């Protein structure tokens, strides 16, 4: 149900917050503002759910601390289960064992799932008497058994097989166990008098189970025979691109039948200002396949130099991909929408904060960055909590501020004491006198 | 009895929720400094938070890995901490970011906790007992087996289920032999034959263990701990025997791999399953890295993206520059080397440099820490060398001293010694010195 | 056959045989716990695969 | 001796010149002068036989042609065996298949060595006869057999293991073998030399000793020095002493190194084990990535840091991996956290009585005028220069077959071998000849 | 018939027994103080007595410095080993370039070993194998040994064998009337093959036939093959025994270089040294020779000071020819000859001067008698002047093709016409760059 859960950045972040007209509401899932990108991801994420559509790219812009890491994941939160959604780095494609083309196109086929459902039988009752007849030193057994639901009470003789698979797990009278035919597998649903009601209905019943598998592990599984072991391992190198048209061949056909459906997914690029011309090279053509998934990227930098080029180009990409892509752009934050984030925050982590406290965190985040608060009312709250009281006041969060330094004041200190600290150039001192 | 650099750091030096005291655990000055990082130590043992990363610059030789290796002490050895260098992400092997992102799980913890009862003693005997079978036959029936059990100051018998034949037969333990029997799990483990019998032969190649302590019945809980990066590595690396991979991985060479996120998922999941029930308590970990200048920018985006994860640890990072380039990039100048949108993502603990009575300070009480007595003049002539070349030249100059007064047959150092050392030993400003004035490439 | 058997002789262990098993040896005991169910080895994934 | 004993360039130092006061004699040991250096090095010496310190690190510093390399071999020399001392260059780290950082470890944990003790009880002793009951009874019958030593003799009772223990690797009697009393392992020491004549051809196997002595068994205690790098190799693998002979250790995980650590303090609570500090040095240290000198500068704050000692011969220059000039080739935060040690140039006395030395270690007698010339030579040359010229003036004498050198010959040999500077001029005087830095090059004498 | 690459017409330096090299002498003119400095490091490593010792010898291009440097293996003898390099080489991508220079300088150094095994060898006659009819309790069933008789050319005997030769012979499928081969140290059996004397059992036959060997039945021999350290420590770093699967695979796997540890190479030293003081073996020291040392980087300079140091470490030779540059892996250290000062003050320096153009006309006259072809005194005169005017490797390489146009003219003698044929159709390097200076497109 619930995985390993910490608070974190985006814990908070649960859904674009968005109605049926898709305009965003002013706080609602823990969104608060950017009123016009929230729309555009709410678009975008109308656009996956409709998946008539592939090979779409949109890169989001702003500055540092504005909302785009925190857009995207909220993103991930609406777009729900049973969809792909990969979130990389930028440096993570930098592979010493893959080639970046061949890490990339794993990235990519990773985005897009496959969904296949099949009827198995399924058996469940109430164990009444089991008998086993064996032989020692014969060879040769015998078996049978006694099922029980509500309605109905048989005698059931066993195969070989089963006498083993009854046998590996201990199974009794007041068991209740639920076995798949086909598949063989035996389940202990629970133990009943030696506390669990019997099975009702039919003893024998049909379900039907649907397994997801990603297409990237099909290309995997049938690269090699021992490449089972790589889906765990991750060791594997330079799958052969015959293998790729054969599977996308395979993928188009089933489709057409009707036997599988696939699910196209998000692919989720963090700090993209980073990378190869060749990564931008090969992305402009792997695009224009059919089965891309849709590309979300993210970009704080300004007119920088692409890596791997002398030159240096807006938005810290070449021109080629913004040719092709679609840009979103975040503003910076009102001092009240710096005090309703830091309020959801405090909600977020339980912590109560004084009004007054509240007021001058929100002051302070307006002159310094909204992480420098967001990251010392944690501090601020473990600092009250040695004064007996639950609640942060103002002093508590004067102490912190004076004990944890701020970026620019951090630098104002290096520069008066220059001498102190190491120098570019490898000077230093540090003799008192 | 080894010291180096360290070993007289004991705890932060604070006291019961208030201020640290000028002189504790081994640590002089720097209230502040301390006092944030035990507001640090107490914040990391709430295991509330996530992802939570500081970071301390100063001068060099101001006690900037002293106070990792005190948090450290004062979190306990429970806790798990991973010490680090910037120079170890560097690995042939495997790219960065998989060692990076492998510390990372490293740093986190997972503590396991279970209570097992245990039948254990010597086998008195073996009597099955027999009864009418529910179903017409002639065949023997058996309704219980009949176990005793003796042990010192104490023994017992026990009437189990007949399905333990099974297990009994396959222990191959007859009579007169310790043998242990779980109470629900059911089964028996033999585990050696009685020490009485021991004298029986002439010669034996079995070994013969002293009979149970106690009563026969027993309740022992067991704690045992684990990280999950040793979870993760033994999920992927195969083991077995005779099974093909098994030498496969025999007459090649193991080496890392970039372990996949869905392993690292389906790690996670069954975690959760655990701890759910109870069984297991997850405790995070600390991870500190020195040297963090030189990390390439790259790894500073790697780091970036990591620590907004829902099971990113808390981070310490220490680095004695300033004005600086990142490595990696020629043009961009941040404080510290590290990227201006790393240092928006952590918190910055100052450290300022002694002075020197605080010197003369940590220099006695390194000389008692290494069980040597100066004189006060000594000890005023070294205080004053160190403010004059550098606190650390100082305190390696001890030994030497030490050494000296030996040969000498003294017991306490005296100027003299110190005098020897000074002119035998050169601190760095000297050396320079010596080269500026020389030409023979020395 | 002298020459042959004083030949035959000093081969030596270069470490030992004795001592790689005396190393291996943990002292710790064998503290069964649920770790054979959290561990699934790489041969189980492919079975139940 | 037990090295092979082909000469080499440090062969005639041995140890220190120093005193039970630490008081260096002027020559002694087959070194001359430095008596500073010599008395810091005995001062270090003391240090690491005293065991109680670790974790320090110690420069050495001088020009070309100094004594910081005989130095060290002097120092490794007094250290004697028995204690690890591991010598490296500074090259040598940049390694393909291993990281730098992982180098440094390896390094770092070779230079520190371990002894372990081990008790066992043994029953070696040749066999009289044995008799089993296979038809009486059948199926172990308890059968008996005699063990027979020089000075004693008894019979043993053996049970159904012991049987089925001995029916493999059979045993006809008249053999030598040694049983466990712990574990009860069956080993074949040897055969007895009556069975010599059986045959004529033997199997690869078939060996014969003598009768064992004194008591059927015996109570020995052994003593290995192991040091820990080994321990973390064979811990690492599951056949991991291959790995130490073939080098490929494979970039050991730092968790093995933990448990190693904590079994290590273990073993040394219990007793069973003590810990033997080392010395590692490194030479020719001026040349190493910053990335090594800061793992440096971290490591060296562990318990199980051995004594370091570096060597170099570079003034203020440029650092590997740094665009700037660091003094003394190394960043300041190393020589923060080190002791530099010095050494000046050696004077014509000293210069000398060095070549005396060389030439009485190479079993070459002088001219009084001949020593004289060569050191006039090595005054305005190098010292290391007047080495060479000695044995090639030998060779020379030799092939005149006129007992010692005289000076016609040191002559004959300084005409034929040029010196660095003469060399230069005579590049500089035909600088077309020779190839330049931007490829031009003339062959034709003809103009 | 026989083939000359630039080379083979040197026998060796030609040295009296004073050391005065000769005017004319194994191929070789003038440099008479090169060759008595070379003729030197020869009595010096004949010696047996110096280790590390290292020399470098430089001088402009074509002036003999590797043909001295091939001299002075020539005159060491095929005995001592001579292993030439080139400073190319070192870089390998298997393994750091250290490994591979620390690899070179232990196959420098070579080493003889003697011992001495008998071999029992011949047609088998027959084969018996005997059981004991005691049981002893110690066992269930076994031959107590195994007879068999050998024969050969001088006499026939019979031998008596325990179980394990039995087995091992069993092993090896010999029946009556198949020569074998019995080592008496190890046990080694191995079947040579069938005896010629059953060639006509049958019409066809799958199995050879070997003659009968010679000698009674068992001979006494020893053996002197020599064996470079570098061998016993790759043998010992890859075993070829055991017969499991796993080191069968391992076989199949293709040879990596690794990096091999000290603590091998001092333990390959202790037995080496122990063997050496029982007089089983003998130790020879050998020459290592670099060419291009120029190519080497800085690092590889650097370990060499610490490698030149070392206790077994040979007597290496290096080949140079720019002046003034910079050592490559540097910035700006400018030293001679590319090497580094320190390696330089270690090492010795040798100059090698240019040739006149009457030596010149003499190697012109040596090559030209070496290659068996007859040379006009105008034509060869003629090539004299025109190598002194642009090189002598230009005109030794072009004594070649005039032989071919003299052959196509039917004429046995180099001619003016021919050679001045040859030069129009073959440009030296001043004519290349002097047209290709006017060109239009890179010529
Ligand atoms: N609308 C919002 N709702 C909640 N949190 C926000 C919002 N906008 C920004 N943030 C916070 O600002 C921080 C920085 O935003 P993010 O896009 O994740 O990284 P950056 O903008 O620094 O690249 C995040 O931790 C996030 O919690
Ligand atoms: N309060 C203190 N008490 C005693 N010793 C201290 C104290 N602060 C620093 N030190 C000394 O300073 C050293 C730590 O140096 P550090 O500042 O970590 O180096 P860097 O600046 O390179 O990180 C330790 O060896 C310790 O002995
Ligand atoms: N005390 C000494 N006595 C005799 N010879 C010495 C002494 N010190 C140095 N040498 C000579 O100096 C040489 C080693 O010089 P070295 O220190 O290696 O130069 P560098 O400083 O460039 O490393 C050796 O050949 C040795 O003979
Ligand atoms: N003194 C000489 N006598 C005969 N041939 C010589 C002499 N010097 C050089 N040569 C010839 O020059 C050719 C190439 O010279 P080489 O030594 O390779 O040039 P470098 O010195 O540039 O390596 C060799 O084939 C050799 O036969
Ligand atoms: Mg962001
Ligand atoms: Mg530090
Ligand atoms: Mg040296
Ligand atoms: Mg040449």
């Amino acid at each position: 149900l619930k995985s390993l859960s910490l608070i974190a950045a985006h814990s908070h972040i649960t859904g674009l917050g968005l109605d049926e007209n898709l305009q965003p509401r002013p706080t609602s899932e823990g969104m608060v503002g950017q009123l016009q990108a929230r729309r555009a991801a709410g678009v975008i994420l109308k656009m996956v759910q409709n998946g008539t559509i592939a090979g779409r790219a949109v890169l989001v812009a702003g500055p540092p601390s504005t909302g785009k890491t925190a857009l995207a994941m909220g993103v991930s939160q609406s777009l729900g289960k049973d969809v792909p959604f990969t979130a990389i780095a930028g440096s993570e494609i930098f592979s010493l064992e893959l080639s970046k083309t061949e890490a990339l196109t794993q990235a990519f086929r990773k985005s897009i799932g496959i969904k296949i459902k099949e009827e198995t039988e399924l058996i469940e009752g109430e164990v009444v008497e089991i008998q086993i007849d064996r032989s020692i030193t014969g060879g040769h057994k015998q078996g049978k058994l006694t099922i029980k639901t509500t309605d109905m009470e048989t005698i059931y003789e066993l195969g070989n097989k089963m006498i083993d698979g009854l046998t590996k797990e201990k199974v009794l009278a007041g068991d209740v166990i639920s076995i798949d035919k086909a598949s063989g597998k035996i389940t202990k649903l629970g133990r009943s008098f030696a506390f669990v009601q019997c099975p009702e209905g039919e003893l024998q019943k049909r379900k039907t189970v649907v397994h997801t598998v990603s297409l990237h592990e099909i290309d995997v599984i049938n690269s090699r025979t021992q490449g089972f072991l790589a889906l765990f391992t991750g060791d594997t190198g330079e799958i052969r691109s015959e293998v790729r048209d054969q599977i996308n061949t395979k993928v188009a056909e089933w489709k057409e039948e009707g036997k599988a459906e696939i699910v196209p997914g998000v692919l989720f690029i963090d700090e993209v200002h980073m990378l190869d011309i060749e990564c931008f090279s090969f992305i402009n053509r792997a695009l224009e396949d059919e089965f891309a998934p849709i590309v979300m990227m993210a970009t704080n930098r300004g007119v920088s130099k692409t890596r791997g080029t002398n030159y240096k180009s807006p938005h810290g990409l070449p021109l080629d991909l913004l040719d092709r892509s679609i840009i979103i752009t975040t503003k910076s934050y009102n001092e009240q929408e710096i005090k309703t984030i830091l309020s959801i925050r405090a909600q977020e982590e339980e912590v109560e904060l004084s009004s007054d406290a509240l007021d001058l965190l929100t002051k302070t985040g307006v002159e310094t960055s909204l992480r420098y608060s967001s990251n010392l009312i944690s501090v601020a709250q473990q600092i009250a909590m040695k004064r007996k009281n639950n609640t942060v006041e103002v002093e508590d969060v004067k102490r912190a501020y004076l004990l944890f330094l701020d970026s620019a004041r951090s630098v104002k200190y290096v520069q008066e004491n220059e001498s102190q600290y190491i120098d570019d150039q490898g000077n230093v001192q540090i003799s008192i006198a | 009895t080894r010291t180096a650099a360290h070993t007289h750091i004991k705890g932060l030096g604070l006291d019961e929720s208030g201020v640290a005291k000028r002189v504790e655990g081994g640590f002089v000055g720097q209230i502040e400094a301390r006092e944030a990082c035990g507001v640090i130590v107490d914040l990391i043992k709430a295991k509330k938070m996530s992802g939570r990363a500081i970071l301390l610059a100063g001068g060099p030789s101001t006690g900037k890995t002293a106070l990792a290796l005190a948090i450290s002490q004062e979190l306990g050895p429970k806790v798990p901490f991973c010490p680090l260098v910037g120079s170890e992400l560097y690995s042939v092997e495997v790219k960065k970011t998989e060692t990076l992102m492998e510390n990372f799980r490293r740093a986190i913890g997972l503590r396991i906790k279970e209570t097992k009862e245990v039948y254990e003693g010597e086998v008195t005997e073996l009597t099955p007992e027999d009864a009418e079978n529910p179903l017409g036959g002639y065949g023997k029936t058996i309704s219980h087996v009949i176990v005793g059990l003796k042990s010192a100051k104490g023994t017992k018998t026990l009437r189990l289920d007949p399905t333990i034949y099974e297990s009994i037969q396959r222990e191959k333990v007859s009579i007169g032999d310790v043998i242990y029997i779980e109470a629900n799990t059911g089964a028996v483990k033999r585990v050696g034959r009685s020490d009485a019998y021991a004298t029986e032969f002439d010669l034996e190649t079995e070994e013969y263990v002293p009979l149970p302590k106690g009563e026969v019945h027993k309740k022992k809980e067991i704690v045992q701990d684990v990280t999950l990066h040793d979870l993760d590595v033994a999920n992927a690396r195969p083991q077995g025997g005779q099974d093909v991979i098994s030498m496969m991985g025999q007459l090649l060479k193991p080496k890392k791999t970039e372990i996949t996120e869905k392993l690292r998922q389906e790690v996670n999941k069954v975690v959760a399953k655990y701890i759910d029930q109870g069984v297991a308590e997850l405790i995070p970990g600390v991870l500190f890295i020195d040297e963090v200048n030189m990390l390439d920018i790259e790894i500073f985006t790697y780091l970036n993206k990591a620590l907004e994860s829902n099971i990113a640890p808390v981070v310490v990072l220490a680095s004695n520059r300033g004005m600086t380039t990142v490595r990696g990039t020629e043009d961009v100048i941040s404080p510290h080397g590290v990227p201006p949108d790393l240092i928006d993502r952590l918190l910055i603990v100052r450290t300022l440099p002694y002075d020197k009575d605080e010197i003369r300070t940590i220099i006695e009480r390194r000389a008692t820490v290494e069980r040597l007595q100066v004189e006060s003049s000594a000890l005023d002539l070294l205080a004053t060398m160190g403010t004059e070349t550098s606190l650390r030249y100082a305190l390696q100059l001890l030994a030497p001293c030490g050494i000296l007064a030996q040969t000498s047959n003294r017991k306490e150092i005296v100027v003299n010694d110190v005098n020897e050392a000074k002119l035998l030993f050169l601190d760095a400003k000297r050396s320079t010195k010596i080269l500026e004035t020389s030409a023979n490439y020395l | 056959v002298n020459k042959l058997r004083c030949d035959r002789r000093p081969i030596f262990g270069k470490n030992l045989i004795d001592l790689l098993t005396k190393d291996r040896r943990v002292k710790y005991d064998k503290s069964s716990i649920i770790d054979n169910e959290l561990i699934k080895p790489l041969q189980t994934r492919v079975l139940d695969n």
